[PDB]
């Protein structure tokens, strides 16, 4: 049952995340074609092959509806499978499972997912609550904003101070995570922050934006994108790298507001990973590397518990006494995370896939990983809102 | 009040109604189960039957944070932002701000009171505080 | 590889189509739970069975972005799959298949496909291009919008001047469309045109909107809403009503304008309809009923050549040749279609797929058809643009 | 113009200012392939090596419908409105309006020309006519 591994990632694509200051204007149909494109040359497939496409369905800057016709007509494709998910953070690892699906179903042949996160250039003629609702109706509307709540610095500083509570806390022990990615980031071309490490001090010495989150635990926007192609797995021996084969998924939401979740400690990653190590009949003891969305230090600390990686309270003590860079024995977002490699608004989610694929594909340069058969790969969408996890293995 | 205001709907309209009088009113479904926010249903079994209902509004500090770079501008003379998530006794848990406790007294699992808060004018907003504190239950307008 | 049929519609849910000035005004998330819950209790099923969720995505009246999350977390539901489509009309077949394809794989076992289509309530603290983008860099906006080119009721005008002018037209015969299917409604109290005949007359004689388009062949805008429950063949046994499995669906989008179109005679619901068939391992000559998308007369004429229910060319013959009403040798449309039962925004095309169950599940009143076992269910947006096709069979 | 205008991007820029020249342009990728609307990638072979094509502008009626009802009131100046839809010789369709003819008259198929129409002023649009006709190539602003 699930995903039998007959789908495979192999081309992708990604603009270098840039502040949005100096960082390229495009139309979102342009990098569209542009990304897809880019990832079909990196794949050594034609435009005619794509079948599929799978892209976000909100704040499409061209549409704000009828975004796959609009998208396909454009790139000039003729689609089975016209798809838009609507999952913040998890769109990424969402895309992958069903555009695997969708080519398991025998729908697809091969489909491109893909996220624009450049802005447009601005015509003549043409956010406060940082994605949180104003409308009439809409619960956070009136029952967040009127006593500030919104956003998710606040929101996921909540579930700190609730895990601190419940299991403890150590500062220092959260820093090691921007460390080590960030010596990740410091030997990737690519990244944001290449050439400047930092130390936990560093970390520890920049501003709490609220108790017990700082600046540097927390991802800073930025301009980018992002494409992958996953064709079949007859196809995908003759593209040009190593396929990456999708054989395990999972997918997870129950709450938006963190607020109204059974347990804020009971992440829904737990599920979504429960799910996708079983249909891929792997443990976490079995990965090779774990590429891990971390918009903030803390997902990444619940991340590392509600997967299996560590016991349940004590991700802390499994952060001082692990290396997590790409010379360490528990490599973990290796290219730098969204924190160190930069994030490209809902495409930083696909850095951490893009990565998995680099690192089995042997591709990944100075950070290539020794053992690169095996990856779990997650996405997370608001404060703990939305979630989906990735077993990924090489052919 | 320059700040986000709630808007209440014809759904949430007895909540904010209740804050109004100084009390915390909150839905019961027939088959007990309590709910917040407002919805038609119940959010557990889906039964239609509601039935607003007055409750003591005492309950315990789920969690909280101190913001201390303000969530937004005019939110600068409630600085810092002591934001807080309460469980009523009832279960069901509401997104307020504490007030009369010290940042560095929050605690998670502290026993809460409610505080209605009619500085705003027209509204009556929901803040907590320290059930043993002194803090008064209503802030008047100034 | 296609569909097992392992999924099965259980329960529907359909506000009765009415006029904007009669329509009441509700919250999308108030008709996500409202609709949810009565095709919940149509089905016999509890809220707590519910693990998926899918919706539409745009224009979504509290929430321009994490719709699953809100709707979700409003509805009170723990998702496995948390899904969006943004297919204009052809959103209600999309979803159907979508769900089967969840529940085949694993991922859920009660998928609810919800359809608000009333407009919410306005507050003092809160469109004249027909859907069409202003957006800076929307191609429509500086090919379309300038020289009139605009909404659907022109395009699908000249989609039919260009078949009349290549196979020959007969306004007549695409007359007995509109006839036989108000016959169907006037069987149907629950139809907008309830007790209202027509005859061939009354439409070639109905004011011309745009060549050769009559306003008796063009839909009336109305809102409504719609929800649909698919659960796994094994709960589906213990519901209240016979299982409707999903065992063929397909899906199609290679234009948004049909000027791009390859040829406007050659429609994407052929090619949607013919993996539908294939992988239900079924012939158009096996179908009971066909409940054809019918915004447009001219679309289910198209629909019926190009699914393989006629020859091409030989559609204006098909209309003369055959009864399309319940009592006829081609039932099609038989709860009057959008056309004579009321279109409800989105919402639809989702009374093809009730019609389908209703008539399948034998709960179709004095309009019962007798044979009621298989089905063909067709969905369309835009101007010929997107396009999804189900087969449907009874348990 | 009242009318909504076209605000050209710098990708359909050239196109734009090939009607101001009174030129239809096209692009073409070095493997042979016309595209229409303006890219920057051919949709055919996903080649970026584009080049802008002067073409003649002439071609034949794909489809046509004549607007009983305005499409919007800011076209009423213009009715009945002869929409149309037209395929060049080179195999691109361009959706535009047909002049100098009845919009009753038109056939699916015949041969038509471009009209260069500069009555908004700064913006020159794309209309057609019939090749035999007598209509100017060209409407010089009121
Ligand atoms: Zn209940
Ligand atoms: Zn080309």
């Amino acid at each position: 049952m699930g995903l039998q591994g007959k789908a495979a990632l192999v081309g992708v694509a990604q603009y270098k995340p840039q502040k949005y200051a100096t960082a390229p204007r495009m139309f979102h149909l342009e990098q569209v074609a542009d990304l897809t494109l880019q990832a079909l040359e990196d794949a050594g497939m034609e435009l005619s092959e794509v079948d599929g496409l799978i892209t976000s369905a909100p704040h499409f800057h061209e549409a704000s509806c009828f975004v796959p016709a609009m998208a396909g007509e454009y790139l000039g494709v003729r689609l089975n499978f016209a798809e838009v998910v609507d999952l913040g953070g998890a769109s990424s690892v969402a895309m992958v499972w069903r555009a695997a699906a969708a080519i398991e179903l025998g729908l697809c042949n091969t489909v491109v997912c893909v996220l624009p996160s450049r802005m447009a250039p601005i015509s003549e003629h043409d956010s406060r609550f940082g994605g949180h609702s104003t409308r009439f109706g809409a619960p956070e509307a009136e029952m967040d904003l009127p006593y500030g709540h919104m956003a998710q610095n606040t929101g996921y500083a909540m579930i700190a101070q609730r895990y601190g509570a419940v299991h403890g806390y150590d500062a220092a022990a959260l820093a090691r995570i921007c460390v080590d990615q960030r010596f990740n980031a410091c030997h990737n071309p690519d990244a944001m922050f290449y050439g400047q490490p930092i130390t936990v001090d560093d970390v520890l010495n920049s501003r709490m934006v609220a108790d017990p989150l700082h600046v540097l635990e927390i991802v800073l926007p930025a301009a980018g994108g992002g494409a992958m192609i996953v064709t079949r797995a007859d196809r995908a021996r003759t593209t040009r790298h190593r396929p990456v084969s999708i054989v395990g998924c999972g997918e997870h939401v129950s709450s938006k507001s963190p607020t109204y979740m059974a347990d804020m400690l009971q992440t829904p990653i737990g599920p979504a990973s429960a799910k996708a190590f079983e249909m891929a009949g792997m443990r976490p003891s079995d990965m090779h590397m774990a590429q891990i969305y971390d918009c903030y230090t803390i997902t990444v600390m619940l991340t590392l518990e509600d997967a299996g990686f560590c016991e349940k309270g004590k991700g802390m003590d499994f952060l001082r006494n692990n290396d997590f860079t790409f010379k360490g024995n528990f490599p973990m977002n290796t290219h730098g995370g969204q924190l160190s490699f930069g994030q490209s608004g809902t495409a930083g989610g696909m850095s951490q896939v893009i990565e998995a694929v680099h690192q089995i594909q042997g591709r990944a340069g100075d950070r290539q990983l020794g053992r690169n058969d095996l990856a779990y790969v997650s996405g997370t969408g608001g404060v703990m809102s939305e979630q989906g996890a990735l077993i990924l293995r090489g052919a | 009040w320059n700040k986000p205001l709630p808007h209440p709907t014809e759904i949430s309209a007895p909540y904010w109604e209740g804050l109004k009088a100084h009390e915390v009113r909150i839905q019961q479904c027939d088959r007990g189960h309590s709910l917040f926010f407002p919805r038609t249903h119940c959010p557990t079994c889906g039964s239609r039957s509601l039935k607003w209902s007055k409750v003591s509004g005492e309950g315990t500090l789920y969690s909280f944070t101190v913001a201390r770079i303000p969530t937004m501008p005019e939110f600068t003379d409630e600085m810092p932002q002591a934001l807080a998530v309460i469980e009523l006794r009832e279960g069901v848990r509401i997104n307020t701000t504490m007030v009369g406790v010290a940042p560095e007294a929050l605690k998670v699992g502290m026993e809460v009171r409610p505080v209605f808060d009619e500085r705003p004018g027209e509204v009556t907003l929901l803040r907590f505080t320290a059930h043993a504190g002194s803090h008064p239950s209503v802030i008047k307008a100034d």
